[PDB]
């Protein structure tokens, strides 16, 4: 389906191609760079995904000793 | 002088060592930790290169970024050690030495 | 060829800040601030539009009144752009913004002073 | 509450398409224009398409809403949004699909000029239109709403004939955001009471009087800007004036229904009793509103200012219609709002088949113009006659049943609002004879070209559905009455 | 026959050498 | 420049300057068309919108007004431009513009030559 | 002007190389740095043209 | 009442800089030296406080605010004599081209 | 200045210094009115919430 | 005793780089045999690599910062808000270091020691962000400021150069005065500097009737003092002349960092010490003034760096207004507001340092630029937008929590300053998108293209710009944890 990698890579190319047109140069220059992109924002998909997950579990934790202190009040 | 190892967040894994001396963290460097080390080198000696190129001391950049590098290489190798003998870090390798010696 | 650059020419002295009198010349339907630029009287750097919204009276001249009455009125955004460029804040009566003077064949002759050029390169 | 649809043919492919459309136009080159201009009609052309086959699937029978698509923001899943359709969106996606391609069609001509920025602009205005009609949920329809103002500014500005589009852009922007921003305040409110802003759940949830009257206020300053109500309607002439053929027809055909549109999906179910507190008030705004606004468009002399001012009178006519809160009026006031969007709509093509041409929109150059472009003429005086709501076209059917549904309700209203019916005469044959009838002016004007194949083609479609509203509207109405039925129950059980 | 610039080699040298890390450093982490 | 102002060539934008022809000190006013051929000297003045004819000879100092059709050697005026054929002239120098994409898609930043010049020196020694 | 279009159109590929990398060193400046540092950058005489050629 | 005297001393002195900015406005040098007045009062403060509390974090922090003043005068006249550098006078009718 | 305008200067401001004395004797000495006030202020605002919250 | 360090490795790697960047380029620039190389980009890329091996020590050593937190509880303390605060400002500061190699390399500015001051700043910024104690506070507070001071008057034969680091020493001094006057206040009456301290003597009370005065005016002389640090009104006007004169990569930089590090001072100091009431209404006044002043003065304004400013002035209110309302969902929107703040600013900055290698100084400048770089256009009107909070793009997300807080904590008055200010904003944003696309100017000023580094960082703040909204989870989640762990 739409995985976290795919959209990476096509963000990653995209940025590539962005950035060969903002300096008006041809979209396609140097397409090795493209290659690159593509793997790096990949990767960075994936990554903020699992940073994501990872965050929650932290928040659950944090969010479950707030609610804990403050049920102490009525004890 | 007063001191006090004691962290605000407990270690989540087997405490190797508490406050491990320093020769002992730089022999706990692992094969991943010569790695980072290596990375980090290589990369600011590459950095120093490319950069010193246009002033013209593309050599004595090099020297400078490898200078750098190797102070960060070296501080994120043994922060890296001392969290995995302190129990910070996952240390499966740690405890399986500990625990035979 | 029935039809010359020598017809738009409009003959002018400007006085620089040494008090030296120069002949300058500028076409007709053209800005006085595109004739003092010809030569370098005023860096043309620092005023490349002639819109008095990209203008810090860098173009500031100064005019006798003998042809102060062949230009139109100042306007008030004029007015208020001098007055506010002035290191006194003071509205000098004889102070023109010289991207809004248009030349024209009437104006043949006028003197005009350039007074010290004022810092426009923004860090 | 992953509430999928089980249909092929669904919500999300519909507003995919003109995304991938623009999508793909963007990395084309501006030398490849045949391709840029084939690209964008067939994207157009196939999410007209798409839209048909929706409303072949749709299901007449039920009041629930229909194609239910879900589609998840947070995996926290607190906040989810819904899309879905009933018989009061349906046909407003439609003629969105429909409009759009017209208006790429009628920028043929000037592609070489206006570039793939003019398709791409107007195929991402095809993609938050569809949207905002689409959306289940009070916080997306307000983000959606506000993001068509970037590209309809930038429609207006840069493809303006003259520069008082400058002045107009401005307008457009500042007017309408004021507009949302005052429907914002009242989502947050919303949102405070319910801790939620999916539309489902605010239809069954209960509202005081006193918060039902003030909510009622700040979603009225929202829709009777975009309606546009009286005093708040003199944006409307300089936008609708300023703006290029295409835009003025997405503006008048499409921008225009949305407050309309927003008072039918959200103020009048949701706040029962606030709606029927100030119904004497609509009344008497929409009343002002024809009498006035019909006045001053008989005494405009530039060709597209009287169509801008005819559209106010048109639509506080549909605020009328769907404030009387019955079958008629109701029903009405949605034939009203689609049959708008063709009758101006055509009409704006018309002027700008005159203004491409000659390059003026001042009634005093033209005149004596069947004589030299008889099949312009022709069409020119059916949507003339579309547009005075004569019996057989499409805009009578609104027309008469929202003046029904008046009556059944007040009827002073009913009979200040039936007055139209000789004011819009009057200022729709003043302009046709003046432009059309009487002799030509050869100091003024004196070269002269008809319509052309694809301006013809352009104006076919406009008059099939004129005529197929104006003579069988049962295949409209038959689609909306069970959605209607329930909108106008809202609140009562009895 | 051989590269003569001496800090040119070292620079390949060390660039050889971050790009074998990161690849070792991804292959055991 | 005879006329006494400054003698840079200035050829501003939208100018299409037809082929063969030579510019020696002239300014050319924005949206413009130089005919095929043609000549203009030494501190002449095109004005913005105008066109020239093919084989057209301005002499020195010479001028051009806005909105006009000129030609002939020396050029003289032709006829008042209409509105449209105004419009017209910045299309061209797009279309122009348009037409070098082609051209400039035919070469990559760097030659290849450099490798025939290393195998004609090595089959040297 | 002769002179100096057959002494640019008669050098070498080095020289070429040499003479590009001066323009770039020379083409702006920061003379507020050079007081600071006390030292005066001065153009290189092969990026010099002859006065004959200059307008004055 | 000695601990009211002693404060007293070191207020005036605070409010002595405050009046030296309100009277100088052609003289940015005496502005400079009216705020190393604040900075003395408040060093002052600390000090008295201390000595009341018989607490010494006041008498580290005096310390090192005397650094910080040290710092903060040697910039300031830095640019003080680069701005007369620049104009060639020190009147505030020519450092006033930024406005707006 | 002048010394003796120095001297005059410092002696003016000796006396204020010393008038300042007195007013700190002045508010030292009202302390107790100061905190009877403060009893009826304080209070009034409890038996105001306390009547206030009866209904 | 080696390990106890730990705490402070990445601090220690970055004085300790900054100090080799120092010897290195005073070294290799007076060289004769070098003829004295320019080495301010090669300090730049030097530096920028040091901010990035900083940036991975301290993210990958989470739980070590933490190490020894009593033996370092009376200098700083290091927790969650604080670990995710320095990341941020290392981020920052990396960003604004890229965007200056073609300012280097094109105006030939070839100070290395503007690096160094920068590196030195940032430290200052990253000990401000733990500090846990007025003294400490200060200190790093002071050592920030003197950076800045002297980088504003860089340019130092520059007429506005050198008046910007005048009036920025002067007011800064003058507000620096008053803050310590505050710390000063604050130790009489309470005999206590640590935050910890200054929260058991404070909580509980209040004004209690006999409300010490003395700690009444310690508060408010340091909240004036922070308040002339986040450009707030009526203590801003030093804020829009020293970034007009101030050399253009430094208005950048002091557009961002210290803001992150000022409001991390100002949650730890008083959203944690406990006056209440007050300390929230002076900040809600404030940001109203701010807002109001800002929305008008930003509307009088033709020139690029002077409506960027004042822009910043009226988003500072924006975001101080979550922080008046003194909830967990003002302090997470708080967070939010300036993480989107400054990314939209160095969008912005990135754009201006692009077309500052061809002088832009007014607004009128950007005429015709939808024809000269259609693209750069597009991109800066994305921006523009996003500044006037239009959605879906970041910065209605900002604009969306005003509202949300003003119909929460019930403030109507606020909420009706918000949509006139915000309409105003509108206004003068989009005729930024009128002057590059609706305009047909005479005369055109045609623009170098950019180098790659701004357009690899603008291609990136872009497409954060117009898709945040479609993935907003990280960022919500992650301040929500912030504003947690200011109490837990
Ligand atoms: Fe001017």
């Amino acid at each position: 389906p739409i995985s976290a990698t795919m959209v990476g890579a096509l963000l990653g190319l995209g940025t590539q191609m962005y950035s060969n047109a903002l300096r008006k140069l041809p979209y396609m220059r140097h397409p090795w760079e493209h290659v690159v992109g593509m793997g790096l924002g990949a990767v960075f998909a994936n990554q903020l995904v699992k940073w994501d997950v990872k965050l929650k579990e932290d928040l659950d934790v944090m969010l479950a000793k707030a609610r804990a202190a403050n049920e102490r009040r009525y004890f | 002088m007063n001191t006090d190892i004691t962290a605000l967040e407990k270690a989540q894994y087997p405490v190797v060592d508490r406050n491990p001396a320093f020769t002992k963290v730089v022999g706990n460097f692992s094969t991943l930790d010569y790695l980072r080390f290596s990375t980090i080198t290589g990369i600011s000696v590459t950095v120093g290169y490319l950069s010193g190129i246009k002033p013209g001391i593309k050599g004595p950049s090099m020297v400078t970024g490898g200078l750098i590098g190797l102070m960060g290489g070296f501080m994120y190798a043994y922060q890296n050690s001392a969290g995995r003998l302190m129990g910070f870090f996952p240390n499966d390798g740690e405890v399986a030495s500990y625990q035979k010696r | 060829g029935s039809k010359k650059v020598s017809d738009r020419i409009v003959k002018l002295s400007a006085i620089d800040p040494d008090g030296y009198k120069q002949d300058i010349i500028g076409l007709s339907g053209q800005t006085l601030l595109r004739a003092l630029t010809h030569t370098g009287l005023i860096d043309p750097a620092s005023h490349r539009l002639d819109d008095i919204e990209a203008c810090s009276a860098e173009c500031e001249v100064q005019i006798a009144e003998e042809w102060l009455e062949k230009l139109p009125p100042r306007t008030y955004d004029e007015e208020y752009v001098l007055k506010r460029s002035s290191r006194s804040r003071i509205l000098n009566k004889h102070s023109r913004l010289g991207c809004q003077v248009v030349l024209t064949q009437e104006l043949q002759g006028m003197v005009v002073a350039v007074p010290e050029a004022k810092p426009w390169d923004i860090p | 509450l992953e509430h999928f649809c089980e249909c092929y043919f669904n919500l999300s492919g519909l507003i995919l398409c003109p995304v991938l459309g623009s999508i793909i136009l963007l990395f084309i080159p501006n030398s490849r224009i045949r391709l840029i201009r084939l690209i964008g009609l067939c994207a157009s052309l196939i999410t007209f398409l798409y839209s048909l086959v929706l409303w072949i699937q749709f299901d007449s029978s039920t009041a629930k809403f229909q194609f239910v698509e879900s589609l998840r923001w947070l995996p926290y899943e607190n906040i989810n949004f819904y899309l879905g359709i009933d018989g009061i969106s349906l046909f407003f996606v439609i003629l969105t699909t429909f409009l759009i391609p017209i208006c790429i069609l009628v920028g043929w001509s000037g592609m070489r000029s206006y570039g793939k920025e003019y398709i791409i602009a107007f195929l991402i205005c095809e993609f938050l239109m569809i949207a905002v009609f689409c959306m289940l949920d009070l916080l997306l329809f307000y983000v959606f709403f506000e993001s068509v103002l970037i590209p309809m500014f930038i429609i207006i500005g840069v493809w303006g004939s003259r520069q008082r589009k400058i002045k107009a852009a401005y307008q457009f922007f500042l007017y309408t955001l004021l507009g949302s921003l005052f429907m914002l305040l009242a989502i947050l409110l919303i949102l405070f009471q319910t801790g939620t802003t999916d539309l489902q759940i605010l239809l069954t949830t209960e509202f005081s009087e006193r918060r039902q009257i003030f909510l009622w206020i700040a979603f009225f300053a929202s829709f009777a800007v975009k309606v546009p109500m009286v005093p708040v309607h003199i944006w409307l002439p300089e936008a609708h004036v300023e703006a290029p053929t295409a835009g003025s027809v997405i503006l008048a055909g499409i921008l225009l229904k949305f407050g309309t549109y927003g008072f039918l999906r959200f103020s009048i179910p949701m706040f029962p009793e606030a709606t029927l507190c100030f119904t004497p008030f609509i009344y008497t705004l929409s009343a002002i509103a024809i009498i006035y606004t019909s006045l001053t468009t008989l005494r405009q002399i530039d060709l597209k200012k009287i169509i801008a001012y005819s559209s106010v009178a048109h639509m506080n006519l549909v605020t009328i219609g769907m404030f009387s809160l019955n079958i008629q009026g109701i029903g009405g006031s949605i034939l009203l709002m689609l049959s708008h969007g063709l009758v101006s709509s055509a009409l704006f093509l018309c002027v700008g088949v005159l203004y491409d041409r000659h390059k003026t929109r001042l009634v005093r150059y033209y005149g004596g113009l069947v004589s030299t472009m008889p099949n312009f003429s022709t069409i020119f005086f059916f949507f003339t006659l579309a547009n005075m709501s004569l019996p057989g076209t499409s805009s009578f059917i609104g027309e008469f049943l929202i003046l029904v549904g008046a009556f059944q309700r007040n009827s002073l209203v009913a009979t200040l609002a039936a007055l139209g019916m000789i004011l819009g005469a009057a200022y729709s044959l003043w302009l046709y004879n003046r432009v059309v009838s009487g002799n030509l002016k050869p100091d003024f004007l004196h070269k002269f070209s008809d319509l052309n194949g694809r301006e013809v083609f352009i104006f076919i479609p406009f008059l099939v559905g004129l005529v197929w509203m104006g003579v069988y509207p049962k295949v409209f109405l038959d689609c909306m009455h069970t959605s209607v039925s329930n909108l106008v129950q809202h609140g009562k059980f009895h | 026959k051989v590269s003569e610039d001496k800090n040119r080699n070292y620079a390949v040298v060390a660039g050889v050498v971050a790009i074998v890390g990161s690849i070792g450093w991804y292959l055991k982490a | 420049s005879p006329t006494g102002l400054p003698a840079q060539t200035l050829i501003d934008r939208y100018v299409t300057v037809g082929a063969y022809s030579l510019l020696r000190s002239c300014t050319i006013e924005p949206e413009c068309i130089i005919g095929q051929h043609s000549i203009l000297m030494e501190g002449s003045l095109v004005e913005t919108r105008s066109i020239l004819e093919a084989g057209s000879v301005l002499p020195p100092g010479r001028r051009i007004p806005s909105g006009e059709l000129w030609g002939g050697n020396p050029a003289r005026f032709i006829r008042t431009l209409t509105n449209e054929e105004t419009l017209e002239i910045p299309k061209l120098a797009v279309a122009i513009n348009h037409l070098s994409g082609d051209y400039f898609s035919e070469f990559l930043p760097y030659s290849t030559i450099y490798l025939e010049v290393e195998k004609f020196k090595k089959s040297l020694g | 002007l002769a002179q100096i279009h057959a002494s640019e159109n008669s050098k070498s590929f080095e020289q070429i190389e040499v003479e590009r990398a001066l323009r770039k060193k020379y083409a702006r400046k920061d003379e507020d740095y050079d007081s600071m540092l006390g030292i005066t950058r001065e153009t290189p005489p092969e990026l010099i043209l002859p006065d004959n050629v200059l307008p004055g | 009442m000695d601990l009211i005297k002693y404060f007293t001393f070191s207020m005036i002195i605070f409010i002595l800089g405050i009046w030296g900015i309100l009277l100088n406005r052609r003289n940015i040098l005496i502005m400079l030296m009216s705020i190393e007045l604040m900075l003395l009062a408040v060093n002052l403060n600390f000090l008295v406080f201390s000595v009341s509390l018989d607490d010494m974090m006041g008498q580290v922090f005096a310390l090192l605010v005397l650094t910080v003043a040290a710092a903060e005068s040697a910039i300031g006249l830095a640019i003080f004599v680069i701005t007369f550098r620049v104009r060639g006078t020190i009147a505030v009718e020519f450092i006033n081209s930024i406005q707006g | 200045v002048k010394v003796l305008t120095y001297f005059g200067m410092t002696l003016a401001a000796f006396a204020f210094w010393q008038s300042m004395d007195k007013v700190h004797v002045w508010i030292a000495l009202h302390q107790d009115e100061k905190q009877e006030r403060m009893e009826k202020e304080a209070e009034v605002r409890r038996v105001r919430a306390e009547l206030l919250r009866k209904a | 005793m080696f390990n106890l360090f730990l705490a402070v490795f990445p601090e220690i790697f970055i004085i300790n780089a900054t100090f080799i960047l120092l010897i290195h380029g005073v070294v290799f620039s007076t060289s004769k045999k070098y003829d004295y190389p320019p080495l301010a980009s090669n300090v730049g890329w030097l530096g920028l690599l040091s901010v990035l091996i900083t940036l991975l020590l301290l993210a990958a050593g989470a739980p070590l910062l933490t190490i020894a937190h009593l033996f370092w509880n009376n200098l700083f303390r290091r927790d969650n808000f604080t670990y995710f605060c320095q990341i941020f400002l290392l981020l920052s500061t990396a960003g604004t270091i890229s965007m200056c190699f073609d300012f280097f390399d094109q105006e030939r500015f070839d100070a290395f020691e503007f690096i160094v001051l920068i590196l030195l700043s940032t430290c200052g910024m990253l000990f401000m962000i733990s500090a846990y104690d007025l003294i400490a506070m200060y200190l790093a507070i002071e050592l920030q400021s003197l950076c800045f001071y002297v980088i504003a008057a860089s340019k130092r034969k520059s007429e506005f150069s050198t008046e910007a680091g005048l009036k920025y020493l002067i007011l800064g001094a003058f507000s620096s005065g008053i803050l310590l006057f505050g710390c000063s206040m604050i130790y009489g009456s309470t005999g206590a500097t640590h935050f910890d301290q200054l929260a058991k003597i404070l909580t509980g009370y209040e004004i209690t009737g006999a409300r010490s005065s003395g700690i009444f005016m310690g508060i408010l002389f340091i909240a004036v003092g922070f308040l002339f640090k986040i450009t707030a009104v009526p203590f801003h006007m030093w804020a829009p002349d020293i970034y007009e004169g101030s050399p253009t990569p430094v208005t950048a930089f002091l557009s961002i960092a210290p803001k992150i590090s000022i409001f991390a001072n100002i949650l730890r100091v008083f959203i944690y010490g406990s006056y209440g009431a007050t300390l929230q209404q002076i900040f809600f006044f404030c940001s109203i003034a701010s807002m109001i002043l800002g929305a008008l003065a930003a509307m009088a304004q033709t020139k690029v760096k002077r409506l960027l400013a004042y822009s910043s002035i009226g988003h500072v209110g924006y975001i101080c207004i979550g922080f008046s309302c003194g909830t967990i969902e003002g302090i997470q929107s708080l967070l939010i507001g300036i993480f989107i703040y400054a990314l939209m600013t160095m969008d912005a900055f990135a754009i201006v340092l692009a077309l500052r290698q061809t002088r832009v100084k007014y607004i009128a400048d950007l005429g015709a630029l939808a024809k000269t770089n259609p693209i750069l256009a597009i991109t800066f009107s994305i921006t523009m937008f996003s500044y006037a909070g239009i959605p879906p793009l970041a910065g209605f997300c900002s604009k969306f929590y005003l509202f949300f807080a003003a119909l929460g904590c019930g403030a109507y008055f606020l909420a009706l300053v918000g949509v006139v200010t915000s309409v105003i904003g509108c206004f003068y944003y989009i005729r930024l998108v009128k002057r590059m696309f609706f305009d047909t100017p005479r005369t055109w000023i045609l623009y170098e293209p950019m180098d790659r580094n701004k357009s690899l960082l603008l291609a990136m703040t872009s497409f954060f710009i117009t898709l945040f909204l479609l993935y907003p989870s990280p960022l919500f989640s992650v301040t929500h944890q912030m504003a947690l762990s200011l109490y837990l």
